[PDB]
């Protein structure tokens, strides 16, 4: 329901804040749904404290939302996101690359295939370089070429890799006229430094507000169907304070306050990319037993034969006159327990 | 009409309506960075 939506959004913002500490005053770009979806998939095969740590780290209180409801919710989420919508490209899916000597439970496999948009591939991790290339090429394909080289290094004793991918391509409800785009306009990257960017320009009715508490401008730009972009522009010197305030509660407040009116709007045309090594971050956030020799993934294989070793994410974004294209992928690596 | 000029650091969210999911989240500090 929308209990889950509040929780997933708050996870996104808490992880965002961790990144503002890890990579201070740098571009940040990630898909929270990709990260959340991958971890919940892993949790399907987990038991006891290994399982509860994962879903509690994702933000869930097991009293409010029992393990089975969380499982149900995420299965329904993936289904809904993939349901075909005219004028919107949105796909989110998973791939499990399972070592050819592992003994996966039929129940774990049939479930993820049927209920969680998962393709399963028997993989020869005795050729680690070839396996790395196969997985990278699969992710590249599923992201329409946009996420290249997800996995830079794969441990020599890897026996399973779980990947989630997301690809999004949409047109603005009100596209920009490229004849009104300025080739080179200043964009302030710090107090005394500008870079030059193409600056798109149109005057249109947009939902917008000035948040009087948080001292920021909020501008909504709709895609033609089922999606929107929100731009949050803090007053000079106020980015840190706005970052501290971002939460599901803040989004709910803005949803009420946004009003449609004429705006003379200037938006840059640009692309960025980001990568995250998430292993240590997820450990710090509370996923501990998954990495340990007493990891409990008894729902995944007959012999409970694996443990988590590494995690990483890559995401890319392009914004231009026609719309937006964005993609991301999440990687979880397992080794013998 | 009011002017909104996105010419300094900003946060960005891409949201899907029917599920209220945040698909992507970021901060753009330098839009020209490799
Ligand atoms: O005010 C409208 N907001 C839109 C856009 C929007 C803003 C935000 I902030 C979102 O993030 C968000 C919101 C909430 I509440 C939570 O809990 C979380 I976590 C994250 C999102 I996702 C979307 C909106 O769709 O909510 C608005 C503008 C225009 C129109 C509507 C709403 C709507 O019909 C419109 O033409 C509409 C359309 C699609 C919907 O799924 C829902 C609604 O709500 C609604 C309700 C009423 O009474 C009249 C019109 C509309
Ligand atoms: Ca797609
Ligand atoms: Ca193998
Ligand atoms: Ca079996
Ligand atoms: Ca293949
Ligand atoms: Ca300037
Ligand atoms: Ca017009
Ligand atoms: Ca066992």
């Amino acid at each position: 329901l929308y209990k889950m939506s509040s929780i997933n959004a708050d996870f996104a913002f808490n992880l965002y804040r961790r990144f503002t500490v890890e990579t201070p005053d740098k571009n940040i770009f990630f898909s929270p749904v990709s990260i959340s979806a991958a971890l919940v998939m892993l949790s399907f095969g987990a038991c006891c404290s290994t399982q509860t740590e994962i879903v509690e780290t994702l933000g869930f209180n097991l009293t409010d939302t029992p393990m089975v409801e969380i499982q149900h919710g995420f299965q329904h989420l993936i289904c809904s996101l993939n349901f075909p919508k005219k004028e919107l490209e949105l796909q989110i899916g998973n791939a499990l690359f399972i070592g050819k000597h592992l003994k996966p439970l039929a129940k774990f496999l049939n479930d993820v295939k049927t209920l969680y948009e998962t393709e399963v591939f028997s993989t020869d991790f005795s050729n680690i370089s070839a396996a790395k290339q196969e997985i990278n090429s699969h992710v590249e394909m599923q992201t329409k070429g946009k996420v290249v080289g997800l996995i830079q290094d794969l441990k020599p004793n890897t026996i399973m890799v779980l990947v989630n991918y997301i690809h999004f391509k949409a047109q603005w409800a009100n596209p920009f006229d490229p004849s009104k785009t300025e080739d080179s306009s200043s964009f302030l990257i710090d107090k005394t430094t500008t870079v030059q960017v193409p600056m798109m320009h149109q005057m249109d009715q947009y939902y917008h507000l000035v948040d009087m508490e948080l001292n920021c401008t909020v501008l909504q730009m709709d895609y033609s169907k089922n999606a929107l972009a929100l731009f949050v522009l803090p007053k000079e010197g106020q980015m840190e304070s706005v970052e501290a305030a971002m939460s599901s509660k803040t989004l709910k407040k803005w949803n009420r306050l946004l009003q449609k009116g004429w705006v003379d709007l200037f938006v840059p045309k640009f692309s960025i990319s980001a990568t995250y090594d998430l292993g240590a971050t997820l450990l710090k956030m509370g996923i501990q037993h998954a990495y340990s020799e007493n990891a409990d993934f008894s729902g995944l294989t007959e012999d409970n034969g694996l443990k988590l070793s590494n995690a990483a994410h890559k995401a890319v974004l392009h914004i231009g006159e026609k719309g937006t294209e964005a993609a991301g992928a999440m990687f979880l690596e397992a080794i013998p327990r | 009409h009011p002017i909104i000029q996105i010419d300094r650091s900003f946060m960005l969210l891409i949201l899907e309506r029917s599920t209220r999911s945040i698909l992507f989240l970021g901060k753009v500090v330098n839009p020209t960075e490799a």
